RNA sequence: GUCUACGGCCAUACCACCCUGAACGCGCCCGAUCUCGUCUGAUCUCGGAAGCUAAGCAGGGUCGGGCCUGGUUAGUACUUGGAUGGGAGACCGCCUGGGAAUACCGGGUGCUGUAGGCU
RNA sequence: GCGGACUUAGCUCAGUUGGGAGAGCGCCAGACUGAAGAUCUGGAGGUCCUGUGUUCGAUCCACAGAGUUCGCACCA
RNA sequence: UUCGUUAAAGA
RNA sequence: GUUUCCGUAGUGUAGUGGUUAUCACGUUCGCCUAACACGCGAAAGGUCCCCGGUUCGAAACCGGGCGGAAACACCA
RNA sequence: GGGGAGUUUGACUGGGGCGGUACACCUGUCAAACGGUAACGCAGGUGUCCUAAGGCGAGCUCAGGGAGGACAGAAACCUCCCGUGGAGCAGAAGGGCAAAAGCUCGCUUGAUCUUGAUUUUCAGUACGAAUACAGACCGUGAAAGCGGGGCCUCACGAUCCUUCUGACCUUUUGGGUUUUAAGCAGGAGGUGUCAGAAAAGUUACCACAGGGAUAACUGGCUUGUGGCGGCCAAGCGUUCAUAGCGACGUCGCUUUUUGAUCCUUCGAUGUCGGCUCUUCCUAUCAUUGUGAAGCAGAAUUCGCCAAGCGUUGGAUUGUUC
RNA sequence: CUGUUUAAUUAAAACAAAGCAUCGCGAAGGCCCGCGGCGGGUGUUGACGCGAUGUGAUUUCUGCCCAGUGCUCUGAAUGUCAAAGUGAAGAAAUUCAAUGAAGCGCGGGUAAACGGCGGGAGUAACUAUGACUCUCUUAAGGUAGCCAAAUGCCUCGUCAU
RNA sequence: AAAUGGAUGGCGCUGGAGCGUCGGGCCCAUACCCGGCCGUCGCCGGCCUACGCCGCGACGAGUAGGAGGGCCGCUGCGGU
RNA sequence: UAUAGGGGCGAAAGACUAAUCGAACCAUCUAGUAGCUGGUUCCCUCCGAAGUUUCCCUCAGGAUAGCUGGCGCUCUCGCCCACGCAGUUUUAUCCGGUAAAGCGAAUGAUUAGAGGUCUUGGGGCCGAAACGAUCUCAACCUAUUCUCAAACUUUAAAUGGGUAAGAAGCCCGGCUCGCUGGCGUGGAGCCGGGGUGGAAUGCGAGUGCCUAGUGGGCCACUUUUGGUAAGCAGAACUGGC
């Protein structure tokens, strides 16, 4: 395990795993959603995410740090199904480890120059959001905390945002109450279906 | 003993220190490179020519010119 | 060191684009192909049989010999000397026209029609093609409306 | 691989296609008083040990199976060689193969 | 206003389902003695013409799927050239120029050449 | 490249001035003995390395080839 | 021709 | 660390010239014996290291890991 | 027949050797949308296979899925429908291909002879490979046409010498015949270090010309590794996160270890340890002055100003340790 | 053991040594010199001698393997094997065929000749240890002795002094 | 927090001689303009050493290297 | 007195053999050869580089190409308008598959929830058992949704590459052909005639011979490969040492 300050902002391709890798051992994290997962939409109204500032590089174990000490200052805030947090952000970039000392000269050079594969890291785009929690529309500070604990564990600087949208949907959260009553959003289970005018009569037929 | 390996640095500027050249000058193209049955089309229309357009053109110059 | 082969770098080149595989048309093989014409390169994935190389997709040149089923082509390639006129045999399926040339022969017709009437009725011409002029002092409009006001807008993330 | 025994192959003495027996080119035994055997035996002749020098590091498993193909036609005798590519195993005119064939093993 | 034979552009012309088809034509169909090739006149060939538009086919329709084109995305992401610009870096901002795409929305869905026949 | 030798039952071997495959050890089943071994009897097991040619018939004749081995010679 | 072992006691 | 090789019933192995679960020891049942050793006849016992790709078909051909066995790691 | 003689010990190489071939040729990426463009870069190959897997013509459509049908099951055979390439085309990939370049069937060797041109690598040399022609003899098809190997990208080889083939060829030396020998044209025998020498090792007894183009000390860049700090706090501390600690993560400092590079030094900077001796730093072991404890006293622990002064005698090991 | 040696960096555990062995040789010979001669050294010598080797007083022993590499013995019964000689064809050069001297092979001996000497598994009333047994295996499987040695990486092995 | 004592160049600088935005002046290089002179090159004038004499214009750095001129020099030979 | 140089002699250290011994000394071949060090002698003027392609037992070297100099030759302006050229732009005309973007689009990965019911597999439940029937998990499908791809891609930039912008070009009339062929059909060649004012800016061009040096490079903005990073190693454009 190399600290993170030798693996941090992007020099090279993004080299995933593939059929040309072929050796990366499994990431840290494997789960990607920790709250209330059966949760509807109706049910928390907000959500805060989190949007990145700098073009770095995130570990997977970054990552997994993070992930628990959100979870644990969640349940100890607002307990277990009050929240549903979700990672956006998945690794694929596998950096690579060329390690010596296997206390002398007399084994390797410069030689074999071409690395083994270490472990994943995350890319991030300036903008790209790391993490985003839906709630109720009294915790709106709890979701801030929360965050607020996760920052300091990430490396690099780093904003938190309440976002406009009406949780994990593309729709704002004020046209979200006025709009799925009326003609359009129909809930299915967590995500929302936007339906056209450009269907079959069929369907509107089943509509109504 | 390592030695620096291939490199196409300083290059550019050598082929303009003289001017990049078009051939540039071709009048009456090359003949050779063309089908050989064109050949025996062409080569054979020339000799003929040698051979036989002298009083069917020169009448006809003559009727040119008295209409010019 | 990369193994210079033939069409080592042809991945995308050719290939054909998307939803145009399948047999040749036809117009491609039925065009006019005599001396003299300009005509552009674009290879084939489709016949094997008459791909010229890998340096000269793309390339524009003239022909100097024609045959049964292919043509000649003399080429300009530049290489690390000087560039060089190539003669190269080429299948009539890599071959299209070059329309500039057409459209130089169209502003020939058009001087020539031009100076028939400069000649027919003394007329000054100006066939010469000058670029684009800078904007004569023109007027503008401005009735009905007042100009609309712009203003730049606050930052919102 | 497999060539047949007979095959019809423009041969150069008449000018058409004529049949020819397909046989196998032995290299051949090589013939003494030629002049680079009798020059190699003068110059070996003589306390010098090993003039010309000798073949060593062999990399080549196969060799170029050349044919003679003769001329079937009665007074003709057209006699000349055709080579193939090179192959490891070599059959010399029988034992086609079907399709329909089990693979009983 | 159409079809047949050969086509050019290769989905504005493909796929799913439903209606319409007067007259030539296309077809389904009607049988193996010769030409014919099969386990099978199912396919391909041979002389038909009793019915039929049920099907192909030709039109139209689907808040149809796809395809083409136009807005939006967006003067955004990118990007030629420049700075004794900022920042520890990460990168970002400015001058001069060029400028894309998915979501989202709107419109169309065949055009024709040659030769021939129907109203 | 030259000359010469050996390929047989599961194992070791025999078998021409060619009419064709056996011995021993193996396996199985009987008998003998109070039981084993030896013994006696009866079974099973060969593509005789492969292809071709002569002969009516080839393990044995010849040619070519495939594995093993013995010396010998080496102008690219 | 070969064929191994069977304690403590119990009259 | 590098280069070769191996992994198969509880144990040591054979087996690819792709398309089996092979031998020997051990366990259980029954026999011979007065009863044990010895002997006999069966039976069970296999993830062919784990995970993938090739094909009609893989343990076999190949790859990534896992755990081992040999050889080298020298001059300053 | 090393008793003696002569000669050789490939090249690349983050020093040499071992390891490997990046030494000949291919595929995709690096490669920055013409092309070219490096490393002992990455992932994978090749020294073969094929008388058909060549050439032509004709017929048919594949992989997979759904529904049925005696034994029949997950896979045995038949039939119907969907089926744009999800199969196959000899092999490593890329491209390309559907009345097809795929599968089956029928005939055939064009995988034949010969002179030029052009493309590829490129110096616009060669080999190899390829393309369009041309002249004979042919195959297929009804004809159109297609075919002078493999659907394309690689699958291979100079001089000299040997061997074979051809003309009813030339010279065999003063002239004839005949054997032989030489030549002309094109196939083979092969240079894998693949534009091609015929080649084992050791030298600590070594020598010469050189190199800091090139290692072994220090010094220089970096800090992977070592050492030493900080940040957020899930928990330890009977209670209680921060008296003392602190995982999962993360930001740094130093050159007291080791590693990486080769910048200077090869017409030499004397290369370990110890003895003696001077000076400096603080990341403080003690002493001076203080803050905090789970500080009752004592004894400890954690911090601050602080390097002024001390920081031992010995048994072992050449020791650093 | 006394002795000897890297004069000008070593004085030794190095060399020599008596003892123990082995091999060649009966002179037209063994081992050697020489460009040459039946020329020379051993030789004015004759197996208790000469020449060439390993080990190194005395005591006690000299384990087992001829698979390999050498050395040596033996046979035209027998493969291969060069000139010269023989036979045939031809006008001849030339070609072909048989026979074959040493050597190699075929058979034996030789380790005080060079040399070499195993890894697994299960098994005795607590446990370990395992006389014992089974399997693959070589030519033989390290025997008598000895030891972390001047010979042991782990290792500053474990116990005692 | 780092080893000899030491580095915004030092001295010093706080109503600035620090920081950010700027304004007006000021200082200079072999850079630019004008002018004098040398040389090279280009174009040219004249029937005044023609191998000399003027005329106009533009430019002059440079290792390896390549040319041209030398009324630079040393030694000897024939003329002078 | 005897042993004299690849010889002698050695109780063996390769020790001694006239201060020299892992092969003595003197002279000759011999001024041995060296791709390897060091050096290379007057002035001024003018021009003035390369560390790169390919090949070699090639890697400290050489050959070839490139960069450079010298010597010229063929021409042209010099009295409404000549030809030609360009590290440049415009006008058209084609070419690409990188940045970007996408995967509710193919290939490959990958997250979570919902709806549906053919399916076999784990549970209890209606109960002699029953695809007679019920719930859930399993898997599948449908419509969504999260995150990517140097060896993925529908789309697709900026930058860039080729071509044309005339008198060597247009148009008309005719002869030849053994090429081709319904055709005086097509296509090439040849002959004669008529009209040059045909994008912008700049520039006087073309061509022949001989040859030195070079064949160890480095740095910087930007685009990048390996490495944690390097004043590290390796590439591209341009500039500089
Ligand atoms: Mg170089
Ligand atoms: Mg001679
Ligand atoms: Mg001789
Ligand atoms: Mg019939
Ligand atoms: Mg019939
Ligand atoms: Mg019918
Ligand atoms: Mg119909
Ligand atoms: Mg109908
Ligand atoms: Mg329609
Ligand atoms: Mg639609
Ligand atoms: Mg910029
Ligand atoms: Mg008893
Ligand atoms: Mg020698
Ligand atoms: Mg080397
Ligand atoms: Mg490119
Ligand atoms: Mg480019
Ligand atoms: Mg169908
Ligand atoms: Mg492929
Ligand atoms: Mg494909
Ligand atoms: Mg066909
Ligand atoms: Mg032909
Ligand atoms: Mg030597
Ligand atoms: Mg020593
Ligand atoms: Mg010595
Ligand atoms: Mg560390
Ligand atoms: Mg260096
Ligand atoms: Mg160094
Ligand atoms: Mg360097
Ligand atoms: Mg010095
Ligand atoms: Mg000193
Ligand atoms: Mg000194
Ligand atoms: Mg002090
Ligand atoms: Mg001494
Ligand atoms: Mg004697
Ligand atoms: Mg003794
Ligand atoms: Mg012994
Ligand atoms: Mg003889
Ligand atoms: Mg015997
Ligand atoms: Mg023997
Ligand atoms: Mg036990
Ligand atoms: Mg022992
Ligand atoms: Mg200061
Ligand atoms: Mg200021
Ligand atoms: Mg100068
Ligand atoms: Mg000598
Ligand atoms: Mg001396
Ligand atoms: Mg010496
Ligand atoms: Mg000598
Ligand atoms: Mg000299
Ligand atoms: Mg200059
Ligand atoms: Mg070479
Ligand atoms: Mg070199
Ligand atoms: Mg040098
Ligand atoms: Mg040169
Ligand atoms: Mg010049
Ligand atoms: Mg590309
Ligand atoms: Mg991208
Ligand atoms: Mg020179
Ligand atoms: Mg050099
Ligand atoms: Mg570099
Ligand atoms: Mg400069
Ligand atoms: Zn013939």
């Amino acid at each position: 395990r190399r600290p993170a300050r030798c693996y941090r902002y992007c020099k090279n391709k993004p080299y995933p795993k593939s059929r040309f890798c072929r050796g990366v051992p499994d990431a840290k994290i494997r789960i990607f959603d920790l709250g209330r997962k059966k949760a509807k939409v109706d049910e928390f109204p907000l959500c805060g995410h989190m949007v990145s500032d700098e073009y770095e590089q995130l570990s997977s174990e970054a990552l997994e740090a993070a992930r628990i000490c959100a979870n644990k200052y969640m349940v100890k805030s607002c307990g277990k199904d009050g929240f549903h947090i979700r990672v956006r952000l998945h690794p694929f970039h596998v950096i690579r480890i060329n390690k010596m000392l296997s206390a002398d000269r007399l084994q390797t050079g410069m030689r074999g120059a071409f690395g083994k594969p270490q472990g994943t890291v995350a890319r991030v785009h300036i903008g790209q959001v790391i993490m985003s929690i839906r709630t109720k529309l009294q915790n709106k500070e709890h979701v801030i905390e929360a965050l607020r604990r996760a920052k300091f564990k990430f490396p690099g600087r780093q904003k938190i945002h309440i976002s406009k949208k009406w949780g994990f949907t593309k729709f704002n959260a004020d046209e979200f109450e006025d709009m799925v009553a009326e003609k359009r959003l129909i809930p299915d289970g967590c995500g929302v279906k936007y339906i056209p005018n450009r269907g079959p009569l069929d369907k509107w037929r089943a509509l109504h | 003993a390592k030695s620096k390996n291939h490199t196409t640095h300083n290059q550019s500027r050598k082929w303009h220190r003289n001017g990049i050249k078009k051939p540039r000058s071709q009048r009456y193209e090359s003949l050779k490179g063309v089908d050989p049955k064109f050949l025996r089309n062409m080569r054979f229309a020339k000799k003929h020519n040698k051979k036989g357009l002298k009083k069917m053109q020169a009448n006809n110059a003559k009727a040119m010119s008295a209409r010019a | 060191t990369n193994t210079k082969g033939k069409r080592r770098g042809t991945r995308y080149m050719f290939s054909r684009p998307f939803r145009k595989h399948g047999v040749v048309p036809l117009a491609t093989y039925m065009r006019i192909y005599k001396k003299g014409d300009i005509v552009d390169i674009k290879g084939m994935g489709t016949v094997q049989k008459g791909m010229p190389h890998k340096c000269y997709h793309g390339k524009t040149g003239r022909v100097y010999n024609v045959t049964q089923h292919a043509v000649g082509i003399v080429v300009n390639k530049q290489v690390k000397g000087k560039i060089l006129a190539k003669r190269i045999n080429v299948r009539i399926e890599h071959i299209k026209h070059s329309k500039s040339r057409d459209s130089f022969l169209k502003r020939v017709k058009e001087n020539d029609q031009k100076k028939k009437e400069a000649k027919e009725k003394g007329t000054w011409v100006q066939l010469k093609r000058q670029p684009a002029p800078p904007r004569e002092a023109h007027f503008v409009r401005t009735n009905g409306k007042e100009p609309e006001l712009l203003e730049p807008i606050p930052y919102e993330f | 691989v497999n060539v047949p025994k007979t095959r019809r192959t423009f041969c150069k003495k008449c000018g058409k296609h004529q049949p020819h027996k397909v046989t196998q080119y032995k290299k051949g035994k090589d013939s003494l008083y030629a002049q680079g055997k009798r020059r190699y035996d003068r110059k070996q002749s003589g306390y010098g040990g090993q003039t010309k020098p000798i073949f060593r590091k062999k990399a080549k498993t196969t060799k170029k199976i050349v044919l003679r193909l003769e001329c079937v036609e009665p007074n003709c005798r057209s006699k000349r060689m055709l080579a193939i590519k090179r192959c490891k195993h070599f059959e010399l005119g029988g034992d086609k193969k079907r399709k329909g064939q089990v693979i009983q093993f």
